[PDB]
């Protein structure tokens, strides 16, 4: 159940990096 | 974990020496010899899955109640948690041959292993039945007189490895009585 | 990693419905609703606390923590800050022993019990380089961390069936008791504290209690000692055709 | 330790797998690299009385600060202490031309080394003026032969960078 | 079969040296008047004697150097000696203060 | 955990009683000496390096069969674990000091203390010898009887927090003996 | 005649032996530096009644523990039995200083040394503390840094011989750790 | 009771005369022990309702057929006969480590004890699992001291070969 | 930054909590200190061209194998970023004594300083034989009321303690 494709706080970075 | 040069320099460490030539002359034939190790493991990784399951259901021969109702080898549940350990055991035996040092085998699996049997229920006369029958599996692969499966080798003795590796299947015994 | 208890005799793991809801870009994540999400954070707050019973005069100064968990989903920065609150370390740091505070945090963050010495011996090496914040947020941005739990489901004891050592199956029964069974009843004091320094193992009756409902627990006691022998030396021997073979 | 052999079989044991093919690959040149570091180990064990000598006066010769009183080789014991710490050094140099590795430096002399030699005032470039001496003071063909050489100087640097 | 007493007294007499408590001991003299037919060194052995008198005066010194730290009598307290067996007789002038104790008082000079 | 004032208010909760002004006068004269407790603990935690400095490099030279081969103190990992132990147990009673009682020091640092350092192999006779040459080093900056640096104080009476410490560091004593 | 200075050891008893002045003229010439070496030799043993007498008293004066009604330097006659034991390893340290070995030291004072303080109950961490005064004192006499008395000495350097009764007192020390 | 006064004074007062000085050097013994058996039997006496909770289950554990209908474990108040018959056992070693010797458990556990059992279809391995499991779950310097813990787990060791 | 006023509200946010009366009391002792620990502020900062003045040479006076070539002092490059890394400290000390905590050497100074110092091999014995200096060279009632020499001579040796 944990999806090995997958990440927890680059999730948080990105996307307040494309709307920089 | 220690493997067979690192066994020699912890015993020169309680006394502060060296390692010089007088100790030297055991780890050059170690070195000298080097290839036969390296011949004969894979004499029994390549065999591995035909000795485990002779060996678990060579035990299930001698012992017809270990797979009748209050066996504890009896149902798909329990047999293959009976077929995954004795691969377990072969996988740490070959590691310990492959150092020539039993330190590995000693400290992560067979620390300890007496306590998770008398509380899991584990029959611990016919588990060492399980090891005692693939002990001399492995014993007749090396000095390759198996009566099916001759592999191609070269010609010498390998029987200090073959009594090395039965002191390695003896310590397992030794751990869950 | 066959492992004959762990979807069979024991339950199955609770967590959120996926972690292809952070991809999602019109949500971020299934929208559970406010009878599927409370019950999910009933098994964050029996698993990061034991069996506590924080009151509802306790539960009032996690009222932040739920509130951020309930707008972005994610499972590990919900245990992340359950960890740094005031209610975490009054009941596992205060009046404990260090070696039990760090026993707690391998039961409550990642189901196991610790392995060894030397891995016991650098969560103390993280105390000093930053306190008790430094051994929370390495435990949960570990490697193992991710590879079992992720976002995604609660960090609950997982039964593996080809545990590193087979020492590490033996703590992790000591530390998780019974269901009748919450982690203040000793009055500080590390159970596992003697056998890590020393490297022997546990008593069978103190984790055949934490075992599930049937797996024999606790047969296979001979009414002799329970733990090994290390100075001693036994002659086992082969039968071949002439003799019998001492093979040491 | 760490060591080829440990390296191979601990990552063997992570997997769940038996040793394979790449894993007896590897001590193969365990086997093959022998000799080199087995001449380097049972020269420096023959020999280890005057290459202490040497390099314990290379430290003092550059530092004279040290026979300052109050500081680190203030009396005729602290001088006698600083020639048994770099002998001490020797000795790991040996165990891993032995073991094959870096194992018994990293955790018999560089684990902790930083915390007491930084609370007792020993000066870690004292230590690395000692080490750095008996790198030079090594020729090719005499003092051993030109791949015992190799194998001596690689860890007598990795000890001169862990200190540094 | 075996006899315990003669297996272990020969034992214990071969590993443990036969001159640890004898109490002797190489005592060297050193005799020299400037010149070159002068100069012997004596190493005889003595006997040497637990000298009985001169402990009182560092046993006594040192009970009273340790009476007058402030700050050894905490960290270095001493435990709780019982007095010896006198039996109270009933009269305080006796039990309280007894003749050994009779009019004593320290001077200090 | 527990300080001065909360001692005198959980022993009269196990009474039912309210903190009368007979129990008063001891806590009201704890906060009148209570410049004079803070000014001499922060004499220890500024020349607390140099200390267990002092302290663990002194139980070397009393035992010097620690850096032998197999001593305790024999190579450079164990031996910065002895430095970082006597700056706990120093960490601990001026935490102690501090607060004026020693329920902090008790349930954290010496909660199994003495079931941990047998499990290592620590040696009890001379980790003893370690909390005890740092206990008159403890009870020289409050006395100021120190050789070298001498600190600026203000003059009186500091013989009840010098009998304090001395209290506290023997607490340490009788828990691991 | 250093062959028959063992002699007078060995039996058990008392025997006197002596080299002349043209005996001795051959022993300087023969080993190195023997000028140094009695005079090395004679500035302990003109002050070793002053060395005891400083160094079990300097070991109350840091542990008045001894002293202590339960202690072990108690009751009238086991500090003059401490202070005979005091002057036992100082002749046999200046004796191993004078022959230029510690060959008659080890097997003769110190063995059997640690099992017979154990027995008695002699604590043994403290005399380690007596036997390291006594070195202090002894590398002050040997290079005539002593503070309080001086002596007349040919000038010159003998670091090498202090290093030596140095290392004599730490093979005590070894021995009872 | 078999102790150390009443075995030297049945066997002066079998042979008619007085105690002699090998019959009040025993009593000497006597001295030199009571202090580790009796902080082993105080520590047993404090803690005896949780001791005895633990032994319980863990003949309850291994044999867990005791529950089934028919056995001697089958309903609510031959569960609770178990533990009041464990508790007895602990009570009795308590008495042992005061008394100073088997008396309290030869007279009042073990006289008489097989009989019983046999009669009633107690299976006597299970008196015992209980006791062994609390033999081995003893830390050395944790609960008792290490010469408390020599004394208490020898009148454990004799109720198990008693039974056996 | 941490301080007086802000290890009282981290520990109600981390509480989870409103302040109450006593973390209100907390920084009554705020105003306390602050009439003393701001004497000692503008004494540091009207002065603190001599005192470094006063206080780097005298690691240049202790240590001078430091201006040898190939050392770490070795030309006047060296010599006045020297003085420069000494300046900051004061800088530094100046804004403990303001914040009344140890907040901005715990973040700017300390804060990763064990591994630059050892990577450049900047000897940081040489660091604290200087601190020792200032340690040593304020007299009380000449440079600074007596309470500010108490909250002075707190902030050197908190270097001291955690540079060595
Ligand atoms: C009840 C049922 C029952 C069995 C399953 C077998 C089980 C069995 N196998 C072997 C013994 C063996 N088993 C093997 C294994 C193999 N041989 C090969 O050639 C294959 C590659 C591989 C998988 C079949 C080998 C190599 C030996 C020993 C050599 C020999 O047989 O001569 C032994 C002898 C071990 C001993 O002497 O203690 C036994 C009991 N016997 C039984 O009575
Ligand atoms: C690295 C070391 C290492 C090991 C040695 C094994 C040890 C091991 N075996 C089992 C678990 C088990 N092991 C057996 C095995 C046996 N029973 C028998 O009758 C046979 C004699 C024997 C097979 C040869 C059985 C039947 C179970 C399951 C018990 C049950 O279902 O209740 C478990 C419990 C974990 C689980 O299955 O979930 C563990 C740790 N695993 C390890 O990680
Ligand atoms: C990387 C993988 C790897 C391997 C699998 C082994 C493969 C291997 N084995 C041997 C070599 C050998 N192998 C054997 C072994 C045997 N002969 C017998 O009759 C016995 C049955 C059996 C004992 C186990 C002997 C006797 C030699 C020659 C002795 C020696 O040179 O070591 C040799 C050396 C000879 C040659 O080069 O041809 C090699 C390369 N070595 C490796 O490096
Ligand atoms: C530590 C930082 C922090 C904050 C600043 C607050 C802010 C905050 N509030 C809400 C969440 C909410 N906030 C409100 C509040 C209101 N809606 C209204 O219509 C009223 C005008 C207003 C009350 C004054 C409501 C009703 C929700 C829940 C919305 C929902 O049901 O999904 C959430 C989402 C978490 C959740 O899903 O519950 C957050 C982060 N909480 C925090 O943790
Ligand atoms: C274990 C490792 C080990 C070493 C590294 C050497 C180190 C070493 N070299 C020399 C001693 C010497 N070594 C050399 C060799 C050289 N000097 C030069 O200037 C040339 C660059 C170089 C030629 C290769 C010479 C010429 C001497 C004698 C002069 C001297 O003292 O340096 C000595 C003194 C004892 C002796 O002469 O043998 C020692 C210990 N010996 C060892 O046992
Ligand atoms: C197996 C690895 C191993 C080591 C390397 C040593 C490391 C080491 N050396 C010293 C101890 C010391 N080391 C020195 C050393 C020196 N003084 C100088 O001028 C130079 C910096 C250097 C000589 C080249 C001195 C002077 C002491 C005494 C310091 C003291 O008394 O505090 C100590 C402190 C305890 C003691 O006195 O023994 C330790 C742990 N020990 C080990 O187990
Ligand atoms: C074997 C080698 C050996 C040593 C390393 C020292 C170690 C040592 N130092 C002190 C003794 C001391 N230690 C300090 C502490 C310090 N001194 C200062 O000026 C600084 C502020 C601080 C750290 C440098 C002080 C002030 C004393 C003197 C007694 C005291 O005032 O406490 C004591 C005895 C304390 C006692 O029992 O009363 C010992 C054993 N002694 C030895 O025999
Ligand atoms: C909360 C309080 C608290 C403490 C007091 C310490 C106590 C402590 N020390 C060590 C661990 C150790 N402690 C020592 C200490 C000593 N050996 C000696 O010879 C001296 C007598 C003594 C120093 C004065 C050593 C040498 C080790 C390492 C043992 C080893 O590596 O084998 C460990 C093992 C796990 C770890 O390393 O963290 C623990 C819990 N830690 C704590 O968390
Ligand atoms: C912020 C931290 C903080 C401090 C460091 C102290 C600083 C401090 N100490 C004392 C004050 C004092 N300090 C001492 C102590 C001593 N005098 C001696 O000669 C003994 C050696 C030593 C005993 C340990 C005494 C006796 C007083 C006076 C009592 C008092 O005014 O409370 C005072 C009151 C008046 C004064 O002297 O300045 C202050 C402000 N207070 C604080 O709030
Ligand atoms: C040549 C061999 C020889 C020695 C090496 C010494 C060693 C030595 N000392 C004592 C005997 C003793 N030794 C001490 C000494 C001490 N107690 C202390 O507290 C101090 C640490 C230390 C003195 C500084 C004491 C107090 C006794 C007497 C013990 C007693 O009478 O109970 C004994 C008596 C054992 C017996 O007679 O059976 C011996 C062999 N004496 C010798 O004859
Ligand atoms: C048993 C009788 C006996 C002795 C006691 C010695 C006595 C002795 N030593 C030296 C001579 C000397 N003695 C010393 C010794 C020292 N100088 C120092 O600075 C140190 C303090 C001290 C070392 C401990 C030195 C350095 C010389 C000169 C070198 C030498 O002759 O060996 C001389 C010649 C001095 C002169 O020319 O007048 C004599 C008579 N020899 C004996 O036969
Ligand atoms: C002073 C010493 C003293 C003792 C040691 C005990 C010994 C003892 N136990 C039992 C009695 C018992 N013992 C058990 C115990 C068990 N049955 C099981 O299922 C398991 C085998 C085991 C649990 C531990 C049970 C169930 C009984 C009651 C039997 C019955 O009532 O039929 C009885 C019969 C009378 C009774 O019911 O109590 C006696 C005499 N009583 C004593 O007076
Ligand atoms: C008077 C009777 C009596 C006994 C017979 C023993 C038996 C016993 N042991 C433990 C308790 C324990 N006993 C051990 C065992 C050990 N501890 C270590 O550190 C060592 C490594 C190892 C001994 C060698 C451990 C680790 C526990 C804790 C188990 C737990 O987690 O509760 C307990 C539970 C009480 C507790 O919480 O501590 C009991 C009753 N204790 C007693 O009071
Ligand atoms: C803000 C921090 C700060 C300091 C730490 C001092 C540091 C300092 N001290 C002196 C300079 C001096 N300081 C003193 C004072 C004393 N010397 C003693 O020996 C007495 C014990 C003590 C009296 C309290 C004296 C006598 C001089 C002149 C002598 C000298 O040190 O060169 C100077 C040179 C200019 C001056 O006199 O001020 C400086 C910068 N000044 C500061 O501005």
């Amino acid at each position: 159940r944990r999806t090995v494709s997958f990440n927890a706080r680059v999730a948080r970075n990105k996307s307040q990096a494309k709307k920089i | 974990m220690l493997d067979a040069f690192s066994r020699v320099v912890v015993n020169s460490d309680a006394k502060a020496a060296y390692v010089g030539g007088s100790d030297l002359q055991a780890l050059k034939s170690f070195i000298a010899d080097g290839n036969k190790r390296l011949d004969a493991v894979n004499s029994i990784v390549s065999n591995a899955s035909c000795m485990v399951s002779d060996a678990v259901s060579g035990m299930i021969c001698e012992n017809p109640g270990l797979i009748s109702p209050g066996g504890n080898c009896y149902t798909n549940r329990r047999m293959a948690a009976c077929l995954r350990d004795g691969e377990i055991i072969l996988r740490y035996v070959s590691y310990a041959l492959l150092a020539g040092d039993a330190s590995v085998l000693e400290d992560r699996c067979l620390n300890g292993l007496k306590e998770t049997y008398i509380a899991l229920g584990v029959p611990t006369n016919s588990s060492i039945r399980a090891v005692s029958i693939m002990k001399a599996q492995a014993v007749a692969f090396i000095t390759n007189t198996a009566t099916e499966r001759k592999m191609s080798f070269a010609a010498g003795d390998c029987t200090s490895l073959a009594s090395e590796v039965a002191s390695y299947f003896d310590r397992v015994g030794a751990a869950i009585s | 990693a066959f492992s004959s208890i762990q979807n069979v005799l024991t339950d199955a793991p609770l967590g959120t419905p996926s972690a292809m809801g952070f991809l999602d870009e019109r949500t971020e994540k299934p929208l559970m609703g406010p009878s599927e999400m409370d019950e999910l954070v009933y098994a964050v707050y029996k698993q990061v606390f034991g069996n506590a019973h924080i009151m509802e005069s306790e539960r009032a100064e996690l009222r932040d923590a739920e509130s951020l968990f309930r707008y972005l989903r994610d499972v590990r920065e919900f245990v992340r800050a359950l960890a740094k609150s005031n209610a975490y370390t009054s009941r596992f740091l205060q009046g404990n022993q260090q070696y039990r505070f760090f026993e707690l945090n391998f039961k409550h963050l990642l189901g196991r019990g610790p392995r060894s010495l030397e891995e016991m011996a650098s969560h103390s090496a993280l105390y000093a380089e930053g306190g008790f914040e430094a051994v929370i947020d390495a435990i949960l941005d570990s490697d193992e961390y991710a590879q079992e739990f992720g976002s995604t489901v609660v960090p609950y004891c997982r039964f593996k069936g080809e545990y590193p050592t087979n020492e590490e199956f033996n703590r992790m029964l000591v530390l998780k008791g019974a269901n009748s069974t919450s982690d203040k009843a000793g009055k500080g004091r590390s159970k596992l504290c003697y056998s890590i320094a020393a490297g022997c193992s546990q008593n069978w009756l103190s984790m055949s209690k934490a075992l599930p409902f049937g797996t024999e627990k606790g047969t296979g006691f001979n009414l002799i000692s329970s733990s090994r022998n290390p100075a001693a030396r036994p002659r086992i021997g082969t039968k071949i055709p002439g003799g019998v073979v001492f093979s040491s | 330790m760490k060591s080829v052999i440990t390296t191979v079989v601990s990552a063997a044991d992570a997997a769940g797998r038996f040793p394979s093919n790449s894993d007896l690959e590897s001590i193969q040149g365990n086997i093959q690299r022998s000799a080199a570091r087995l001449e380097a180990a049972e020269k420096l064990a023959g020999n280890h009385e005057a290459v202490v000598k040497e390099a314990g006066d290379a430290c003092f010769a550059k530092y004279a600060y040290l026979k300052n009183p109050g500081e680190a080789g203030e009396n005729q014991e602290k001088i006698n202490k600083c020639y048994r710490d770099v002998d001490h050094y020797m000795r790991l140099v040996n165990y891993c031309l032995v073991v094959g590795g870096t194992g018994p430096l990293d955790e018999w002399g560089i684990a902790g080394a930083r915390e007491v030699y930084r609370t007792l005032n020993l000066p870690t470039s004292a230590y690395v003026a000692s080490i750095a001496y008996t790198r030079d003071r090594l020729c090719v063909p005499r003092d051993m032969s030109a791949q015992a050489g190799v194998e001596f100087s690689a860890y007598l640097d990795y000890l001169i960078n862990a200190l540094s | 079969v075996v006899l315990p007493v003669a297996r272990a007294g020969l034992a214990a007499t071969a590993k443990k040296n036969q001159y640890m408590g004898t109490s002797v001991a190489p005592e060297i003299v050193l005799t020299d008047k400037g010149s070159d037919m002068s100069r012997k060194v004596k190493t005889e052995d003595k006997k040497v004697a637990a000298d009985q008198a001169a402990a009182m005066g560092i046993l006594a010194n040192m009970s009273l150097y340790a009476s007058l730290n402030p700050v050894k009598r905490m960290t270095y307290k001493a435990k709780e000696q019982a007095p010896a067996y006198v039996k109270k007789t009933g009269n305080p002038v006796e039990d309280f203060y007894p003749s050994s104790w009779r009019n004593m008082a320290p001077v200090i000079s």
